[PDB]
RNA sequence: GAAACAUCUCAGUAUCGGGAGGAACAGAAAACGCAACGUGAUGUCGUUAGUAACCGCGAGUGAACGCGAUACAGCCCAAAC
RNA sequence: ACUCGUACGGUCACUGAAUCCUGCCCAGUGCAGGUAUCUGAACACCUCGUACAAGAGGACGAAGGACCUGUCAACGGCGGG
RNA sequence: GCUUUACUGCAGGCUGUCGCUGAGGACUCUCACUCCGGGAGGAGGACACCGAUAGCCGGGCA
């Protein structure tokens, strides 16, 4: 048959490709030698097009314009700090260490200095439990419980924009003005919709897939499509 | 059928008959060190092995006899063409 | 709107010139390549063993 | 009395063991992080590289060359092909490592013809070998009598035609004898099949 | 082609990548093995021969030593000192 | 490539606004989890064999399978008496 | 052309084993190798990656 749409994703063609050039900025966190005097005023709440979030614009001490990864709560005028002996407000950033235990916090990384890999979508939090000299312990939005290095910086708050997904798209249309933003193919044809050449879902009389939708771990790209090594399907039970 | 374990019959070897004595012939095992093993291993290679490739046929509803005739003075042994049988058995 | 005759009209794109290297219209201005020559492509000559018979 | 060079030849011929074992260990490490074509000043094995040809004159040139270790890197068929040539895995090229890596040597040096090349060991995913290239243009080539054969203009390419030592024993000429039937005198007169 | 077809065959062909010359390549035995008290670098031509060998031992595939010729030509390092 | 992205994400699928609802079935097939025991290749290893080798056998035993469990808004099923 | 529990195979995935590969049947380590860090340095660690091979799955494809 012919390669399905799964396949032709991983070519990375303009179709496939998210709008970069219209994006603002990579939200990382700074970089600090040691000490933690490095600070900053915001200047500016700007809207990022890549999250559908706001994005705090901060001047710093040396000079230095850059955007970030905005909690709720920071305003223009707000001073924030970034560093080892920062202040526990909301929009500081300092190491897991010095944050104390059951405060929200945002932007974690996985890697200490990488930047923030964690919590990073529309009013999510992760949650500080445990302290230790090796391992902080951090509850990640989906719940799973990440141990961590204390040396992970993370941005004190919950994510700016919460409740987005509240309110519904209503119509096609504003779906079509968000996809547009984003590194997606819409609208999404069934597979089941298709011929047997385009997807193995495809043909037949009627509208059905020839096998079970649960398809293995194991099973080849062009063919691994479905409930993907589902543990079990359905609501009930 | 039944067939007596030992009777009376010639012997090709002795050129004189004896009580020879039957045995059902039990299969020798393989060494794995004949030409047919060494092309297997030398004609298989990437994709279809030609002959190689094929597995055993069926079977016929009914085998023939595959017995082996033991002299019993000489002690030396002869072959009988066979006859179709469902069940062999020996008496005593 | 039908493939033949009436997509024909919107025909008024530039794309085979006249190479500089060999000299015939086959220099593709958009893709700066030479379908006769290769000149865009390769320093050395396009030429292939399929433009004449195999035993020509 | 034995000659200080077959006292290198005699660490070479185990590799894993000695003090050149602690050598390749710390070697290969800064090895890894050069280039794929890297002049050296100095042969590593001097021994080899004076029995293969070289000499310490003007315009003998030496250079450290890495391929990746394993078969062919190839893909897969787009078209239709019968059973036997719908492999990818269990292929491998005609062309040893060693010829590989003189060919790269001899590209980066444009100028230079390849004389000969050593093996100088591998890791878990490159071998390394090291190619002696000569300068068919200088005076002190030109005028060497143990050397000046190269420079003639049959002599140019000669690595590409196959006409190195590695390249003459990858073609199957080592036999003058039996086994030789479909080698000599080229792989291309007797029909391509050696 | 095998009166299908998978090994086999078409065929190392078609085609593709790199490259030399006026010719290229090969080449002075870790050869041969008419086993000898024998031959003596290498190509090529005639033959050996559809022979040995291969092969769903099917269809098909297929050399060499030798011999008769052509032309002939033998040398340089590495190391020891 | 997704990705100047990070679960309020984005991938893979089914159904197709709203309203009232969405029963029973895990035997087969699929997917997934587990597993005393059974089954399970090669390397190394042990016995035999061979002055070596081919080869025969053994011990150990991964994923997988057997077996057990979960799962139908998973493929699908919802009869005769 | 398409399909599958047709025949035969080929990618791909999972898994054991060998090489890279090191010090003291469960375990410690640091030096290869990997990732993070501008760096100092941090994490991981003889595993993973990669190369080779073996078993399973495998109309994704021929
Ligand atoms: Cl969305
Ligand atoms: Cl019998
Ligand atoms: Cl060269
Ligand atoms: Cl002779
Ligand atoms: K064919
Ligand atoms: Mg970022
Ligand atoms: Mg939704
Ligand atoms: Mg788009
Ligand atoms: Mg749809
Ligand atoms: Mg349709
Ligand atoms: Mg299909
Ligand atoms: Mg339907
Ligand atoms: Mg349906
Ligand atoms: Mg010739
Ligand atoms: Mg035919
Ligand atoms: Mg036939
Ligand atoms: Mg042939
Ligand atoms: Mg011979
Ligand atoms: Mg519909
Ligand atoms: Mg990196
Ligand atoms: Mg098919
Ligand atoms: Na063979
Ligand atoms: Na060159
Ligand atoms: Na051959
Ligand atoms: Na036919
Ligand atoms: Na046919
Ligand atoms: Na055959
Ligand atoms: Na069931
Ligand atoms: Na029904
Ligand atoms: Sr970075
Ligand atoms: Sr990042
Ligand atoms: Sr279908
Ligand atoms: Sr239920
Ligand atoms: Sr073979
Ligand atoms: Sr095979
Ligand atoms: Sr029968
Ligand atoms: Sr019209
Ligand atoms: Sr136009
Ligand atoms: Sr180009
Ligand atoms: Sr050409
Ligand atoms: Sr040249
Ligand atoms: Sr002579
Ligand atoms: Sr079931």
């Amino acid at each position: 048959g012919r390669r399905i749409q799964g396949q032709r994703r991983g070519r990375g063609t303009s179709t496939f490709r998210a709008p970069s050039h219209r994006y603002k900025a990579d939200l990382e966190h700074r970089k600090v030698e040691d000490g933690d005097v490095i600070a900053g005023t915001v200047v500016d709440i700007e809207h990022d097009p890549a999250r559908s979030a706001p994005v705090a614009a901060v001047e710093f001490e040396d000079g230095d314009r850059r955007l970030i990864l905005a909690p709720e709560g920071v305003g223009v005028g707000d001073e924030l700090q970034v560093g080892v002996s920062a202040e526990i407000a909301p929009g500081n950033t300092l190491p897991l260490a010095e944050i104390p235990e059951g405060v929200p916090v945002c932007n974690v990384e996985s890697s200490p200095g990488d930047g923030g890999k964690f919590a990073r979508a529309s009013g999510v939090n992760a949650q500080l439990l445990t302290h230790d000299r090796n391992v902080a312990v951090v509850k990640l939005p989906s719940g799973e419980m990440k141990r961590l290095d204390p040396q992970c910086r993370a941005t004190i708050g919950v994510v700016a924009g919460g409740g987005r997904t509240d309110k519904p798209f209503v119509k096609a249309g504003n779906k079509h003005h968000k996809m547009k933003a984003r590194g997606t193919k819409w609208p999404n044809v069934r597979g089941v919709a298709m011929n047997a050449v385009d997807h193995p879902f495809g043909g037949g009389g009627r509208q059905h897939p020839g096998k079970p939708k649960s398809i293995s771990r194991n099973a080849p790209p062009g063919r691994k499509v479905g409930d993907i090594a589902s543990k079990r399907t359905g609501r009930g039970g | 059928m039944q067939m007596p374990r030992r009777f009376n019959t010639y012997c090709p070897h002795c050129n004189e008959h004896q009580e020879h004595e039957v045995e059902k012939v039990r299969s020798g095992r393989q060494t794995g060190m004949k030409w047919i093993d060494r092309q297997r291993e030398r004609n298989s290679g990437i994709g279809n092995d030609g002959k190689f490739s094929k597995v055993p046929g069926g079977d016929k509803p009914t085998k023939k006899t595959d017995l082996k005739y033991r002299c019993g003075e000489c002690g030396k042994a002869h072959l009988r063409e066979g006859w179709r049988a469902g069940r062999l058995e020996f008496q005593e | 709107t039908g493939a033949g005759t009436p997509s024909q009209g919107k025909k008024n794109t530039t794309t085979h010139t006249k190479c500089r290297r060999c000299g015939e219209k086959s220099y593709h201005t958009k893709k700066k390549v030479c379908s006769s020559c290769g000149f865009g492509k390769s320093a050395k000559r396009r030429d292939y063993e399929w433009q004449s018979k195999a035993g020509e | 009395a034995r000659s200080a060079y077959s006292y290198i030849r005699d660490a070479w011929k185990n590799p894993g063991d000695g003090q050149l074992a602690e050598l390749q260990w710390q070697r290969q490490q800064e090895w890894r992080n050069e280039g794929a074509v890297e002049r050296i000043e100095r042969p590593t094995r001097l021994d080899k590289a004076r029995s293969q040809g070289y000499k310490a004159k003007q315009g003998v040139i030496v250079a450290r060359v890495s391929v990746r270790k394993g078969s062919a890197r190839k893909r897969r068929h787009k078209a239709g092909r019968r059973s036997k040539r719908q492999g990818v895995t269990r292929i491998t090229r005609r062309k040893d490592i060693q010829r590989v890596a003189e060919e790269r040597a001899s590209r980066t040096f444009p100028n230079l013809r390849v004389l000969n090349s050593y093996s100088v060991g591998q890791d878990g995913r490159q071998k390394w070998h090291e190619v002696i290239l000569i300068d068919p243009n200088h005076p002190a080539i030109q005028n060497d009598d143990d050397l000046s054969w190269i420079c003639a203009d049959d002599q140019a390419d000669r690595v590409f035609r196959g006409l190195t030592g590695a390249g003459r024993r990858n073609r199957g000429l080592s036999g003058k004898g039996k086994g030789s039937e479909k080698t000599r005198p080229s792989l291309r007169s007797n029909g391509g099949k050696g």
